[PDB]
């Protein structure tokens, strides 16, 4: 049994908000293969950070890969309150995880998306005249409520979407705005890997 | 003695001189004598020469206009001027160095360009050619391209389409420069789905097949153009890379439906203040956005949004007013309506929702002309409680209870209507007057409000007019059940209260319109009163705009109801006066005096003998969305379809049998289409009402061609003379 | 007594009864009484009900018209009639079986059908739907498609386009049936390169955006359509195989340039007579054109072509005439111009170039009505030397010297203007009368020339009109340097030559126009003469037809010179009579009459005081190619351009300062576009002339909708009474 790593570079990567959360159970993994396949631009794993996570055993392994421009690495660094960490994605420092960046040349089998996208404004309009605008921050590890307007990706920068949330969601209109960075010449990938210790279910182990 | 004849009017025999100047610096301005651009020194007035009369720059191309560079090293010369709409045109521009004396012949501005402007300081040009924006950092240097997505009649980059130009902006330019000129901010309008209006242009005796003119025109309730706002950094333009623009999105309270962009204003050199309007023009959000050096974007914060609601009607006199920021950029002064319903200046902080009104009373401020560090200058109709008079005041920013009138006691008998032009840094200002007497221009020093000199006294015209019989003018009020409503009468020469006089009643009756003010004029009414001995009265009923938000907002969602009955009651009140002949009473107006005239004649009152409707509005669903939806809402069965269908001229056609009607319209009209008059005429033919009609070929809304402007008034002055026997 | 009033004219208080019958055999015709279709035996007069008023059995659609199958076993029922042009329209049809009792619901004719016709013998139907021809052998059975190339405004299969329908064919049907109904001959048109005219048709009141009407309209000198001729054998049709249409190509004399098809006619059951004409309408060639049994093609010999030319003018009155073939088909009769210029009847043979004149004199033959094996029946203006009258004659084909007039002396002091309808085989004929008296219909026998009975003598109108004060009518001539030209005057009741009367000069002055005829009319001139005591005169000068080709062709290539001058001289000689008031003289027209009115009023003559020009012509380069290029040639510098520019109304706009001019035009006009008045108005404005205008929105050339028809004439009546005070 092996922890299939083909899926990370399979097909077109998604945007930052619509990440594909990933899980491994009772398998065998080799992070060095991913490191060799992808030329790493920056490496800032925090917490346990044993210069890598390829020797410890875990109950499960989580990957939160997305396609991100290297220009914006700072917003997703810890202790930021930018648009990315508010409406797009915030790293879950409550549990063992860390941060990985890389880029992809033409030698790889990966297909570039149309363009890089991220959410700029995700608000809740309430009150008569729809006047109070109350931003919806996102808890770490959770999809934004504004993801579903354009899951695959945003067409152009400056898209004004809208939806009326049900009484369960809290009520009021939900306005989502997306931003589109023009596509870079070379493709880039950003990974956030989460590792979880099993007290009595420590199955996933390195080869 | 003579009188004021139709020849004296159509030929401009008596011509009012102007004094138009351009403040290039804090103490110097550029007047223009015979053909010479002369630079004047404000404090002394000694007038050295800037450019001699020898204008053979292109040697044959007549220079339509010029635009000196802010630094003064270049002059922009325009020619080949072709007009499109009221504010639109295309021309050709050539630059001419003043440091050298050589016309620039390299990297020229293309022949058919729509709008060209200089930077506020320095020498940069931004021009719109074929719906695209170009920048020239140096006049003799190849241009840079910013927008590649411009198409004719679909997408406008840096210029406005018909509807925004006509109503939302009242200008053809949608590109704005930073106080440096570092950034250039422009708007993109998208007319993909707005329906087109098609009319015929015959265009010559030689053109065998008449042309069809197709304009993107949203009629009331139709699809409406979208807006995108971008800001581009001019200081980082290069040939190797196509330019990048940063888009600024509207606040999410505007993104839930359809919205406009009604104002753009720069606060600091890194802070732009955008101001949006919801399609139902009850709501408006003003957004202060700060350029972020690290991000490179423009962050529009939520805590700085200033929302203005109008519960009893639309917001703004015609659109929400612009801020007047301070030097620091952390506060601004804006004219908003107070609790009593009178529009006054209230002092805002950037990051605080509340503001503090600094002026109050039973009057309205019209504009904030200039904001000095220690003073604020504004135009108000406070003086003597006359809504039809404007004056200039200053208010101390340290103490708001110290207000001085800088233009109240200069010449009370001759000037009561003022407009000011302020120098840079507000150290000098020119007082342009058009009050009861002849216009009078003076220059003043702002240091201690000294009166320097009289630039233009209009003394030649005074001597010319001392030998003609000129009409008087009366400006008084009548009371309607509690309130004060102001009217005016152009009284004939040697007016006698015992004699009976015919009455013609000039109408606009537009929402937020002043028709009884103190401005001096020489127009068709002067002919009527002088030669024909006809009283030409104008009335301010409900819906007028400088008397409060209780008078102006009374016609909210009720166009054609109070505007029309107030004029009939005004005519009845005038008839109660001894001098008006009740049998000969007529009404007329230009398109909204036209709408109101048609509605008044088709009402069965019996007051008016006859009426002239010029380019009238017929049905409010034939008109553009920005104007009509402001005052009436959407033509849907939920919102206001009932009064959209109950306020038509056509459904009043059976009462036109007691009236004499003259219906005039230009067949190439783009604003109030020929469809209006065609559908009026069809509705009066279908019921058997006799009337007179006249079409003007190839003419737009404001019939202005010298031959046609001479023809229409000669036709109308014959119809009136036939009415009044 | 009372007088004819605008109420009596515009409401048709006094009506003329008409006996519209429809022959179906040698001795039976169908007349529609109250709602029943009757059958009358012509020898005795007894009647029987062919179809009782069961037309309400459908009850879902009102029956606009009906068409009985020639044998008499079916009938078509029109409904949903919609008018396109003067002759074009669309309607939906139903077939009612007159044999069982039952209305056919199997394979019904489509809703938006354009043309439908019955085969001359049998019950076969050919109809046009979406510019395509379908043939129904049996009404029960489905239809076989003939043409697959039909397209909207591009290819017209079996119907005419605008220009051919309006000028050339004067009909919407471009398909012809063989005498037995064996062959179906049709014409295909191609408007690919013909330029389009565009005008605004607004709507009823409830349309937000006006729509644009685009019609393929060739103007003088522009690209014309292209025509093709085909003949089909309908007996050999089958559902499995598409039909085969055999083209008949135009003769080599026509293929060199641009040509017209101007006539089709079936000589024998297998011999067609196509008549072609050139764009330079001086030269026409007829193609007596046969069918081969073995080949199946229509080879069409050169020895049987007949060339007609015109050195002085154009071929035909409005078109080349039509051959009246002999039964065997080896001979035919036709009206062509002699060496003296007058039009008379030629006996031709298909194989000989010469024709023999069987009629000759200083008169013309208006038409050949019936041709039998022993006699030829024709309508002529020979009697009394008056071109106004039209009586009926016959000639013995064996002895051409024997001429008998069948209608000269029937009722000489009451009938002088006759029309005749002939039964099949010319056994009985109905002589329609409209001359100097109330119309009179009578049925006659061809065997002995005896009056069987009086069908409709209009006896109730002769009793109603003895209570009204009715105008007279004068018809005489005036000599212009050698020649007598005929005029008419509708004199006021109780006319007295001692007193002076106004004069309105009704004008058409078109080429080949009879205006001083003998017909009895009840129209606006009857109003004017009866109520307003105005004289309404008409005159026939140079260019008027039916008096020879010297008068008719006098205006060749010089349209707008002799027509105008003859009208002015006629007005002068009227004014120099003892009963015309010199000051009050006017002139008006609806067409080429409007052109002549404008060019007479703006000529500086000084005779006239006033004038109305309804739907006038201004330039000949704005009008269609067929009409203008027949009388004026092409507008090219080498042929005729000096006179396409030198005879226009707008070139005389400075002479309108001496007259009062009313200009009326309907804004949706296909024939004489609104452009031609919209540029007269512009030229009048540009020079400073005050004129009165009026537009009738959505109205067409013949403003005839009831409300618009009353408005136009009440407006014109007011204008005339104002001119004459
Ligand atoms: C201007 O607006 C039109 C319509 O609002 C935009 O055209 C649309 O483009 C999207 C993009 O795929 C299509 O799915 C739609 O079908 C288009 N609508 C049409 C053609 O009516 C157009 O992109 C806009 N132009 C800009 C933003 O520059
Ligand atoms: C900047 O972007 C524009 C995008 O429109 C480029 O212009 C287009 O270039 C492509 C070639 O890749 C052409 O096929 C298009 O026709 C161009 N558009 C127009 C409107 O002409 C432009 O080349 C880019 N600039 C640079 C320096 O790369
Ligand atoms: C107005 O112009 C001055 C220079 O003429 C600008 O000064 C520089 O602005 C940039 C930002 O674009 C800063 O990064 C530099 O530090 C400034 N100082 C320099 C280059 O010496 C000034 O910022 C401009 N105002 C703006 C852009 O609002
Ligand atoms: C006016 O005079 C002052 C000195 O009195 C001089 O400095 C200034 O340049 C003069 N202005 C002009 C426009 O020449
Ligand atoms: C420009 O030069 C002088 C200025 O004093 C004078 O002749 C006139 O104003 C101008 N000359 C011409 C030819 O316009
Ligand atoms: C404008 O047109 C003229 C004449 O066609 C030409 O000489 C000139 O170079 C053009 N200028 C530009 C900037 O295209
Ligand atoms: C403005 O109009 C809308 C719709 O007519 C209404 O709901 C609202 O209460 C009005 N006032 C404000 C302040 O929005
Ligand atoms: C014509 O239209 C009517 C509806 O008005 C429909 O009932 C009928 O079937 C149609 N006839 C044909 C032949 O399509
Ligand atoms: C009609 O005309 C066009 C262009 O003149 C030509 O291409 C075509 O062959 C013609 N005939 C048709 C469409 O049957
Ligand atoms: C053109 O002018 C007059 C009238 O306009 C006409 O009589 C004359 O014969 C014409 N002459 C030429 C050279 O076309």
């Amino acid at each position: 049994v092996e922890c299939d790593f083909t899926k990370l570079l399979s097909g077109t990567p998604p945007q930052v908000y619509n990440f594909n959360r990933l899980v491994f159970t009772n398998c065998n993994y080799n992070l060095t293969k991913l490191l060799s396949l992808f030329m790493v631009n920056e490496f800032s794993c925090d917490g346990i950070s044993p210069d890598a996570i390829a020797r410890g055993c875990y109950s499960s392994l989580t990957v939160d890969y997305f396609a991100y421009p290297l220009s914006m690495k700072s917003y997703m660094q810890p202790g930021s309150a930018g648009v990315i960490s508010q409406y797009n994605y915030k790293q879950s420092f409550a549990n063992p995880t860390c941060r990985i960046f890389a880029t992809a040349p033409a030698n790889l089998t990966i297909t570039k998306p149309s363009s890089y996208s991220f959410i700029s404004k995700c608000s809740r309009l309430t009150g008569d005249n729809s006047h109070i605008e109350t931003p919806i921050v996102i808890n770490p590890g959770e999809y934004s409520i504004c993801k579903n307007f354009a899951p695959n990706g945003f067409s152009q920068d400056g898209d004004y979407f809208t939806r009326q949330l049900s009484q369960l969601e809290g009520g009021g209109i939900l306005v989502g705005v997306g931003s589109v960075t023009p596509m870079t010449d070379t493709l880039q990938m950003g990974f956030i890997i989460s590792v979880q210790y099993g007290t009595d279910t420590n199955s996933v182990c390195p080869m | 003695r003579k009188t004021y004849t139709l020849t004296d009017y159509l030929k401009n025999t008596y011509r009012l001189k102007l004094y138009s100047l351009r403040w290039i610096s804090d103490h110097e301005y550029l007047y223009k004598q015979e053909n010479n651009i002369l630079v004047f020194n404000a404090e002394y007035g000694n007038s050295s020469v800037f450019l001699e009369n020898s204008t053979f720059d292109e040697f044959g191309h007549s220079i339509n206009d010029y635009s000196i560079s802010p630094d003064g090293q270049f002059i922009l010369l325009e020619y080949n001027y072709v007009k499109q709409w009221r504010h639109s045109y295309t021309a050709s521009y050539d630059i001419y160095d003043l440091n050298k004396r050589q016309l620039i012949t390299e990297e020229r501005i293309p022949n058919n360009t729509q709008w060209v402007t200089w930077s506020p300081v320095g020498h940069k040009l931004a021009y719109v050619w074929n719906n695209d924006i170009y920048v020239k950092i140096e006049p003799n240097l190849p241009s840079y391209r910013i927008t590649w997505t411009g198409k004719e009649d679909i997408i406008y980059n840096g210029i406005t389409d018909w509807v925004y130009e006509e109503e939302v902006f009242s200008a053809y330019s949608a590109l704005w420069w930073s106080p440096n000129g570092t950034f250039l901010a422009y708007a993109q309008f998208n007319d993909t789905e707005v329906p087109l209006i098609e009319y015929s242009f015959y265009s010559d005796e030689s053109l065998q097949y008449p042309k069809t003119v197709r304009v993107p025109y949203p009629k009331a309730g139709a699809v409406n153009p979208t807006v995108k706002f971008f800001v581009v950094n001019t200081d980082s333009l290069s040939s190797v890379t196509n330019a990048t623009s940063i888009q600024i999105t509207a606040p999410a309270s505007m993104l839930i439906g359809d919205h406009y962009l009604c104002d753009v204003t720069w606060a600091t050199q890194e802070r732009i203040s955008l101001q949006w309007l919801r399609r139902i023009q009850n709501y408006s959000v003003m957004d202060i956005c700060d350029y972020d050096e690290s991000s490179g974007r423009w962050n529009c914060l939520v805590a700085r949004q200033h929302i203005e609601m109008s519960t009893t009607g639309w917001v703004g006199r015609f659109r929400p007013s612009e801020p007047h920021f301070t030097l620091d950029g952390n506060s601004f002064y804006k004219i908003i309506s107070n609790e009593e319903g009178y529009r006054h200046i209230c002092y805002f902080q950037i990051d605080k929702k509340d503001c503090t009104f600094i002026t109050k009373g039973t009057w309205e401020v019209i504009g904030i002309e200039a904001l000095t560090s220690d003073y604020l200058y504004y135009i108000s109709n406070e003086y003597k409680g006359m809504p039809g008079g404007r004056n200039l005041y200053k208010i101390q920013l340290s103490d708001y209870t110290k207000v001085t009138c800088l233009s109240c006691e200069l010449n009370p008998e001759r000037c009561q209507y003022y407009s000011v032009s302020f120098s840079k840094e507000a150290k000098y200002y020119q007082l342009r007057c058009s009050g009861p007497g002849l216009p009078l221009y003076t220059l003043h020093s702002s240091v201690n409000d000294k009166g320097l000199r009289v630039l233009e006294d209009n003394s030649a015209l005074d001597k010319m007019l001392q030998n003609v019989q000129m009409p008087s003018k009366k400006l008084d009020f009548i009371i309607l059940n509690e309130t004060k409503f102001w009217y005016q009468m152009i009284l004939p020469p040697h007016f006698d209260k015992s004699k009976k006089y015919p009455l013609l009643l000039d109408v606009y009756a537009g929402p937020c319109s002043q028709k009884a003010d103190t401005v001096f004029r020489l127009n068709w009414a002067t002919y009527l009163a002088s030669t024909e001995n006809i009283i030409v009265a104008s009335f301010d009923g409900r819906g007028s705009g400088y008397q409060g938000d209780k008078i102006m907002h009374a016609i909210n969602r009720r166009l054609g109801t109070f505007e029309v009955e107030d004029q009939i009651e005004a005519a009845r009140q005038f008839s109660k006066m001894g001098f008006v002949d009740n049998k000969r009473i007529a009404i007329w107006g230009w398109s909204y005096g036209g709408y109101v005239t048609s509605m008044v004649l088709g009402s069965g009152s019996g007051v008016f003998k006859c009426g002239i409707a010029v380019a009238p509005v017929s049905r409010w669903e034939y008109y553009d969305s920005v104007y009509t939806e402001r005052y009436m809402g959407l033509p849907t069965p939920e919102d206001n379809l009932d009064h959209y269908r109950n306020s038509t001229v056509m459904s009043r056609a059976e009462n036109f049998k007691q009236v004499e009607y003259l219906l005039i319209h230009g067949t190439a009209d783009d604003n109030v289409h020929f469809q209006q008059s065609a559908q009026i005429s069809k509705a009066l033919v279908d019921v058997g009402v006799d009337f007179q009609a006249m079409w003007y070929t190839d003419e737009d809304h404001g019939i202005a061609s010298s031959t046609a402007h001479q023809h229409i008034y000669t036709h109308m002055s014959h119809f009136i003379k036939q009415c009044f026997s």
